[PDB]
């Protein structure tokens, strides 16, 4: 993805593929490169992503198409299919297995009985 | 001593040998040995 | 050993190891070694030796682990554990394709944690087991969380070098690469590189600026190094003001606080931004 | 005669000289630990009352021993129970009825047919 | 070297029984136990002397801390 | 191509000169680091 923003975005994506991923990868990291992109070059490359149709060349097409998928609904996928998934067993394993006070009795978290 | 109490039923082998997958490679460094041995002796 | 009673057992297992240990049987000789080693455990340091000579690393690597996890304030060869675990990420760190049992990037951070008069090798030894690992982009991850982890110059001077000669070789690598091949499309990864290594460059004097501000960001100098160094950039100069007024406490305060407050009002109204002179005028007073 | 400490005799015992290992599901969820580092080998496993087992409770007796190999060595699972008498005494009534914990592994596999 | 001081014997064993244990490992050619007059018993340890000292060695070596009776027996050096 | 190797050449050369500029700063922290903490006072 930084190869490609380095061949095809350059200019307006900088900061995302000069850095190493995993600067670039977090979830705020993907909201300020993205967030402060133009609209256009945000869904151009949404468009690379394949998550939005093709932006094309007639400027009615595109603006419908910048209307039906504004800046932050762009921002918040591209984050959702770029950010970096938590390993969940680091998670489980920094878990007690015992429950303490606060898991034996977690009241507003049980009506389930 | 300290030892008795950690002797057991691995130290004598019993839990060692369902395996056997072994015998194949001591098999190969054997043969050579019998070889190694017969060529030294053939120059006595 | 059966038919023998226990206590002559030792007559048996220095011939019955020894015999082992004299032919190429590391497989047989690992089941016979473990066996040895729950009626004289003071035998795993050769055992361990014994090893490493017939490339068992991964078998080599757990037992210095029990000999390690053993707290022994000396070993029967001499070594203390500040030295036997030192051999283990040596061991380790040098055979990433090799060690696969155990967590190896869990074993060298639980070290920086623990051995601080050593970090900047550490992170050097951490990054250099994915170099080798020819896993490059987590190497990349190791050093630039390095710099930003670093909290001695000392320190950030041996990861930062290694970092920009670990960036030179894998350009030098590209750039032949290309030189050979003509491609166009290769090319441009070469100019990628080059964007991404003279980066790392360019972020020299902010990093090493950075290093000082997390010793004691009470040193309100090094704050105004921190604003020259975005010298022409505007906002992050700014930016770091604002970040660096709320970060000093005066009481503690090397130089004195009033060069920022000063300072950013002259900034801004240097720019003519005198409003937010005015507004800097006000929040400091 | 050659191992003396009681321990170790029933170590031997449990390993090599017993066939035939009886065990209820609680205790074999407890004594896992022990058996896997003892080297506990068996290649059968029968089960009865296996519909009043949990599914969790069930499927751990298969997982008491090591892998010899890339595979597992176990030959034979006999489970023999009725699906139509009660499940597991799953109490809470949301895990028992919303979450389905009340299902055994019996229940699960014949409704698999 | 040659002469060993033999201990940890139980109360069953006698000189006899020791000659029997001890010749494994060479000529034994004595062997005394001293024996408690207030108890009417040995204390538990009796002298081996060897014709050879390598025998001795081969006696240290492979009798201490055997197990005679289940007990093990202990074979050293009489300082 | 000679572009590349010309390029390749200035940032060696920065990498050599940043290599020594942060000897200078690690040997200047010894001092302070073996300068009492009440020499500020």
């Amino acid at each position: 993805l930084q190869k490609a923003a380095f061949r095809l975005f350059n200019e307006t994506m900088k900061e995302f593929y000069v850095l190493n991923v995993s600067g670039v990868d977090t979830r705020r990291a993907l909201q300020k490169q993205f967030g402060d992109m133009n609209h256009a070059e945000v869904y151009r490359f949404a468009e690379y992503l394949h998550l939005v149709p093709a932006f094309g060349e007639d400027p009615n097409h595109q603006t419908s198409l910048l209307h039906l998928y504004p800046h932050q609904h762009l921002v918040e996928t591209i984050t959702l299919h770029c950010e970096r998934r938590p390993n969940q067993l680091t998670q489980l394993n920094e878990k007690p297995l015992f429950p303490t006070e606060k898991v034996i009795w977690d009241e507003n978290i049980i009506p389930y009985e | 001593a300290d030892l008795l109490r950690n002797i057991d039923a691995h130290y004598f082998g019993y839990l060692d040998d369902e395996d056997g997958r072994l015998i194949p490679l001591e098999k190969l460094i054997e043969e050579k040995n019998i070889e190694r041995i017969n060529k030294e002796f053939a120059e006595k | 050993l059966r038919s023998l009673p226990v206590t002559q057992h030792m007559r048996i297992w220095t011939l019955y190891i020894g015999f082992l240990t004299s032919h190429d049987l590391p497989e047989t000789t690992i089941r016979v070694y473990r066996r040895y080693l729950k009626m004289n455990p003071k035998a795993r340091e050769d055992y361990v030796e014994y090893l490493i000579e017939r490339d068992q690393i991964d078998e080599a690597a757990k037992e210095l682990t029990t000999l390690v996890n053993q707290d022994q304030n000396v070993s029967e060869k001499g070594r203390t554990a500040h030295q036997l675990w030192t051999q283990l990420c040596d061991l380790i760190s040098k055979n990433p394709v090799k060690i696969f049992s155990l967590n190896v990037d869990a074993i060298i951070r639980q070290g920086i944690y623990r051995y601080t008069d050593q970090v900047g090798f550490l992170w050097c030894s951490l990054a250099d087991y994915y170099i080798r690992s020819a896993e490059f982009e987590r190497a990349r991850d190791v050093y630039e969380e390095a710099i930003a982890k670093v909290s001695t110059v000392r320190d950030f001077a041996q990861v930062y070098d290694a970092y920009a000669a670990f960036e030179e070789r894998e350009v030098s690598i590209m750039m032949q690469e290309v030189e050979q091949s003509g491609d166009p499309e290769e090319e441009v990864d070469l100019e990628w590189m080059f964007q991404r290594y003279q980066h790392l460059m360019e972020r020299k004097n902010e990093l090493m600026n950075s290093v000082l501000l997390r010793q004691n960001p009470h040193n309100v100098g090094e704050w105004l190094n921190r604003v020259n160094i975005y010298e022409g950039n505007y906002n992050k100069q700014i930016e770091t003001f604002k970040e660096a007024v709320k970060s000093v406490n005066p009481k503690i305060q090397v130089g004195k606080v009033r060069d920022l407050w000063i300072g950013l009002a002259k900034l801004y109204e240097d720019n003519g931004d005198l409003d937010a002179a005015r507004k800097t005028f006000e929040t400091a007073v | 005669e050659l191992l003396r400490n009681g321990r170790d005799r029933t170590e031997y015992l449990l390993v090599k000289e017993a066939k035939i290992i009886a065990m209820t599901c609680t205790h074999a969820a407890l004594r896992r630990n022990e058996l896997v580092k003892l080297g506990f080998r068996y290649d059968n496993i029968v089960m009865e009352e296996a519909a009043q087992i949990l599914e969790v409770e069930t499927f751990i007796p298969l997982l008491l021993q090591n892998p010899q190999d890339g595979h597992n060595r176990l030959k034979r699972w006999i489970m023999i129970g009725d699906h139509h008498q009660l499940p597991p005494v799953v109490q809470n009534q949301a895990f028992q009825k919303y979450s389905n914990m009340e299902q055994s592994l019996f229940a699960r596999l014949v409704r698999l047919s | 070297k040659r002469t060993l001081y033999v201990g940890g014997f139980t109360e069953d064993v006698t000189e006899k029984v020791l000659m029997a244990a001890f010749i494994p490992f060479g000529d034994v050619v004595a062997i005394s136990i001293p024996m408690d007059y207030e108890s009417g018993k040995h204390r538990g340890f009796g002298f081996v002397e060897f014709d050879m000292a390598e025998d001795a060695a081969m006696a240290i070596d492979n009798m201490n801390e055997s197990e005679l009776f289940g007990k093990t027996i202990r074979v050293n050096f009489a300082r | 191509m000679k572009d590349f190797n010309q390029r390749f050449r200035d940032l060696h050369k920065l990498r050599q000169r940043a290599r020594k500029e942060n000897h200078e700063q690690v040997v200047e922290e010894d001092r302070r680091s073996k300068l009492p903490k009440n020499h500020e006072a």
